[PDB]
Order: structure tokens, then sequence, then C-alpha cells
RNA sequence: ACUAUGCUUAGCCAUAAACCUAAAUAAUUAAUUAACAAAACUAUUUGCCAGAGAACUACUAGCCAUAGCUUAAAACUCAAAGGAC
RNA sequence: UACUUAAAAUUUAAGGAGAGGGUAUCAAGCACAUUAAAAUAGCUUAAGACACCUUGCCUAGCCACACCCCCACGGGACUCAGCAGUG
């Protein structure tokens, strides 16, 4: 899970500010404005609002590429929570492959233009960044398992180089 | 195509000129096998001379025999060249009349 | 517009479809002759790897996996 | 101090790679004519320099200066200069802090921090 | 008349005339009638095409596919095949 | 060919700005990398590696070959691909 889930007590975006500034409110209007009476997308508002203060320097401005990557993390995990109910959804599905590939490339274009944001973006969201590879790997039966014994011939020819150089050494040192 | 694509492929790829019956050569030297005739592929009417001829590569070819008369026999040498007759399929040589057995069309 | 190119298609593929019926039992001897084949062939090519690398056997528990076999 | 034999002394190209030690793998571009459309495209070249302090990261500028004696047998070059590291360019022209087609720090300010 | 099947739940299969028979994007409507369709046309990028048939075939490689799909030739034959009116 | 030290002709070795035949139904190659405590796990490749096939090219000329086994200690089927000439 994550660090925070807003609270079932916390109210509305659009309330948040407001109801502070009225003096007195009744504990039911209160709970009619709070995030108990209110939809799932409207719970998202508060994530999002929240993860944007604690990470972009200016959080009035939401059109930054900072930005742009903290709204599509709110959405990834939405949509990944979506996904664990409903697991032959397929349009979602798409939704969610497409916004993590939407994110990488935003990712990108963060690391190449400001990297100290890009630094601080990762770490706080807590997403990985793998670099994009620069050739394309096949994958099929028959290179898996030649691409296996390449691997296991080559480390036993090592290992059997490492042992004659212990060996050829030991002996020099017995003669000296 | 752009002028990328124009790039990245270069001039059109030429398929080789595979060789025809004689090989890539102007002539071959046979010897008859059999005599035979062959039936022109409609609409033309005709019993055309041909012959089978082992040529000297090793393989084996029919071949027209031109002209009003030919005296050619099995066993006989004769001087193949190219040229398909046009209504008779898969004849794509001929005898050279005046070259080794074959003779000169007798003049009437 | 006629149909006429979509009929030779058409009749192409009819008799095609029925010769691979008369003919779909020496059709399946012939597949798995030649997944056997394919199969040699891609030991032979493992074995070439570590015999010319200089080794004497095949590494420490490694057994070329059949790949070709109905294994699914 | 003789210099090098190669033609490249001087090469400036992208970090394309940094997984060997002390070795930066960098891609160079140059422009070639095409004969037939006689119009330039980019031919690149990889080239093998030797990174001492393990300076570089992936997708900045660099320059290559052509060591004297090659060092391996395709470490012939060495990092003279990382002329723009990636998302931490500095612009030529002023001096300040930049991220794109923009001012980080403004050119009017003097921070000097 | 009655089955497989069309339905549900798991997995496979990956093919349609999957065709608006129109790749996407941004312009322009005049300094512009091959025909028909859906007016013409510029620029950018990628894909694709190079006579017809042989051939949605043979061989190769990949694939839960095994009478399968994708990939895809040549010999040889012809002087045309094809589109619109 | 000059000097007790320098101008050429002609080569050899290590290389690389760029260019350089065909087949992609040859799509993976399988040690092909770097560092220099000897560790790290890398190197080449759809911008065509690798494999196979074909071909003398760069033309005041150049390159390879010289009975055959790429080589030639050795071995073998033991020499005109110098001029003329023969099968
Ligand atoms: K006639
Ligand atoms: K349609
Ligand atoms: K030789
Ligand atoms: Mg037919
Ligand atoms: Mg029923
Ligand atoms: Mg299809
Ligand atoms: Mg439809
Ligand atoms: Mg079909
Ligand atoms: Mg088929
Ligand atoms: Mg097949
Ligand atoms: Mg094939
Ligand atoms: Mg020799
Ligand atoms: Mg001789
Ligand atoms: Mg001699
Ligand atoms: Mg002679």
């Amino acid at each position: 899970k994550q660090d925070d889930e807003p609270p079932s007590s916390a109210f509305i975006k659009e309330y948040k500010d407001i109801i502070p500034n009225i003096e007195k409110v009744d504990d039911v209007v209160k709970r009619i404005l709070s995030l108990e009476m209110a939809s799932r997308k409207e719970k998202l508002k508060i994530k999002q609002e929240q993860l944007m203060n604690k990470i972009v320097e200016n959080p009035e401005d939401s059109r930054t590429l900072e930005a742009q990557i903290i709204a599509l993390t709110v959405r990834i995990r939405n949509y990944e929570e979506h996904m664990q109910k409903h697991r032959k959804d397929k349009a979602h599905k798409r939704h969610l492959l497409m916004s993590i590939d939407r994110r990488k490339k935003l990712l990108k274009i963060l690391r190449q233009t400001n990297y100290d944001v890009f630094e601080k973006t990762c770490k706080e969201l807590g997403v990985e960044y793998t670099l994009p590879p620069l050739h394309f790997q096949k994958v099929h039966r028959r290179f898996l398992a030649k691409k296996a014994l390449c691997i296991r011939v080559y480390q036993e020819v090592q290992k059997l180089k490492k042992q004659k150089r212990a060996l050829k050494a030991a002996a020099a040192a017995a003669k000296k | 195509a752009t002028l990328n694509q124009m790039h990245r492929l270069g001039p059109r790829k030429e398929p080789p000129k595979r060789l025809g019956p004689t090989e890539g050569r102007p002539q071959l030297k046979g010897v008859v096998l059999r005599t035979f005739i062959r039936k022109p592929k409609k609409p033309n009417s005709a019993n055309r001379k041909c012959c089978r001829v082992r040529l000297s590569t090793g393989k084996e070819a029919v071949c027209f025999i031109p002209g009003e008369g030919h005296t050619l026999q099995e066993h006989h040498v004769v001087l193949v060249e190219g040229g398909r007759t046009q209504d008779l399929p898969g004849v794509k040589l001929k005898v050279v009349r005046g070259k080794y057995d074959c003779g000169h069309v007798q003049k009437k | 517009k006629n149909v006429l190119k979509i009929r030779r298609r058409k009749m192409n593929h009819h008799k095609y479809r029925k010769l691979v019926k008369r003919t779909r039992f020496l059709r399946r001897k012939v597949r798995e002759g030649r997944l056997k084949k394919k199969q040699i062939k891609f030991e032979k090519d493992l074995k070439r790897i570590w015999l010319k690398a200089g080794l004497k056997e095949a590494p420490e528990n490694w057994q070329t996996p059949k790949i070709y076999l109905k294994n699914k | 101090i003789v210099r090098s034999s190669v033609h490249a002394k001087w090469v400036v190209g992208k970090v394309i790679g940094t997984a060997m030690i002390k070795t930066a793998k960098v891609r160079a571009t140059r422009l070639v004519l095409d004969p037939y459309l006689l119009k330039y495209f980019n031919k690149r070249k990889t080239y093998f320099a030797h990174d001492a302090l393990q300076q570089c990261s992936v997708g900045d500028i660099v320059l290559l200066r052509a060591l004297p004696v090659p060092r391996s047998k395709h470490v012939k070059h060495e990092l003279a200069e990382i002329i723009f590291k990636v998302g931490r360019v500095i612009d030529p022209v002023t001096g300040k802090p930049c991220a794109g087609t923009a001012y980080l720090e403004s050119p009017l300010s003097e921070p000097r921090e």
C-alpha cells in the first residue's frame, strides 16, 4: 500500500478550505460533506493534492512534468485496485498499461531536462525508472535455451582458469 | 517513398539473369538420340520436325530442325543454337543447317 | 467490380483443403519426423559450443531442453 | 608528447552506456553525403572512452580526447569534458542553469550561490 | 424431427469483404476535370508495391496452434493479366 | 646516393574521417568486453552482427597465386598459369 490514505472524516476538495472558516457546522453537515458520503473519484482528488504539496515546489501549478507524473501515479494505483476485483476487464487493463507507459515517457523527458526534480519525484513517488535498452532482444524457447548454455559454458571455462592460476601460483610459492 | 526510405534501401535490387537452354553460350554440340514429330499448339496445324539431342554439357534437350527436309538420324552430330520455336512449346533450341552431320537444305 | 480474382483463389483453397484431407495421415508423419530432426540439430548445435570452448563434457547439471516435443 | 595516430583526435558524442568499469560507451555522429540523393544523413560510430572518475551518465554530451597510446583494443580515447550533463545543463551563453528552452535561474538575477 | 453449436464459467485458438476497400497529422480552396467513386492538392514520418499465373503454394523459423496461423520463394507457362467507360 | 651523419626510392607493422557485392526464409553471434587489489558482467547486432554464396580491382596500374595439401617442417596423386608446341 502507500503511506497516506485520506481519512473518512476529511472534507471534499471543494469545501476543504471553506468549512474551517465557518464558525460552527453540525456533525451531520460535516458527515455529508466528508469523504464518507462521496464517490471514489472525490477521494482521488484528495490523494493527488497531498502528493503535490509533498513533492512539487509550486503546488498551484498542475501543468509541470512533475505534476503530470503525480496525476498519473494516482490513476495508475487506482487502475491497479480496479483490476484486482475486475480480473477480466480488458478496457481498464489497457488503461493501466497505457498510463504506466505514459508515466515512463514523462519521466524520460523530466530526466533529460530537470534531473534534480526527477530524482526527488522518483524517490517520493516510489517509482523506479529503467532506461530504454539500446537493442531489442528476441525471445523464444530455442534462443533462451542456447543463451543459457552459452552463459554456463563461459562460467565453467572461467572457473577452470581461476583454479589453474591458484595451483600455478601455489606451486611457485613453494619453490620460492 | 520518402528520401529517408530511399536512403535506407538504396537502388532497386536486380534479379539475376538466369541462363537459358544454351547456358549463356553461343552454341552447343550434341548427339542426336531420337527423331520425332511435334504438333504446334493451336491455332496452327503442322507436323514440325524435331529431334532429341544430348548436349556437350550432358543434359538432353529437344531441338527444332528448320528447313524443308533433313537427313538426320540417331548418333549424328549437330550444332544447336538458341531461339524458341513460337508454336512448339518447350522447344528452346534449334539445329544449325550446314554444320557437322546436318547439311544445308537441298534447293528445289 | 467482378469477383473473378476471388474465384481463382476460392478454387485453389478448396482444392488445397481436399488435398490436405486426403493425405492428412502422411503429413502427420512428415511433421513428427521433421521435428525430431529439428531437435537433433538443436542438440548438436549446443554440443558444438561447449566442445569448441574446450570443455570435454557439457556444463555440470545441464540437460538440453526438449523444446519441439509435445510438452504443452 | 606525440599525438595519436587515429583520425578522431577530438570527437563529440552522447554517452549511450556506462556499464563497463571506468569506461563510457559514446555514440558520435557525423554527416555523410548520399551520392544519389545529394543529401546529408547521420552516420554514427561508437567510441570507448576512459572515464577515470566514473563521472559519466547515460545521455550526456561529452568531449573525448584521443589517447597517445591505445589503452586496450577498443579504448583509444579519454573523457576530456562533459559538454552537457543530462538534465543538468548550464547555458554557455549566459551561464545560468536551464531545463530545456527555459531558465531555471533568471539571467537578470545574480544569486552567486 | 433431432444433434454439434450458439449461453455461463476457466483456458486456448488469432482468423474475416477485420472494407469508409480512405495510414496519421497540419495546411490551402487558386494561383485544379483520365474515367468512376469520395472535389483538388501541398508538406512531414513510417509502412507497402514493382506484368500475370504458378501462390492464402513448397521449404525455413516462431507459436497451448498437429487436416492450424503468421512468415513466404523458384522452376515452369503465358503476351498479356487487370481497372473504368 | 650522400655524411660520420640525411635526402630519396621501395617496403613492412599497428591502425581508422568516410566509402565498399548478394541473400534477412542467414536474426541472433556465443567470449566475441572493461578494469588491473585481479574484481565487474560486459562486447557485437534490423543504422544488418553472425552464417552462407558469388566475384580479382583500385586500371600510367594494383592485388593474389606459382604441381596439389589455404601454409609446406613434412607428406602426396610430383610441376610449361615462361616462349613455341602436343594430348
Ligand atoms: K494458322
Ligand atoms: K465494406
Ligand atoms: K595456394
Ligand atoms: Mg487454380
Ligand atoms: Mg443442443
Ligand atoms: Mg490477415
Ligand atoms: Mg466490421
Ligand atoms: Mg487464409
Ligand atoms: Mg500455408
Ligand atoms: Mg510452411
Ligand atoms: Mg525457404
Ligand atoms: Mg602453394
Ligand atoms: Mg599445369
Ligand atoms: Mg614453373
Ligand atoms: Mg604455354
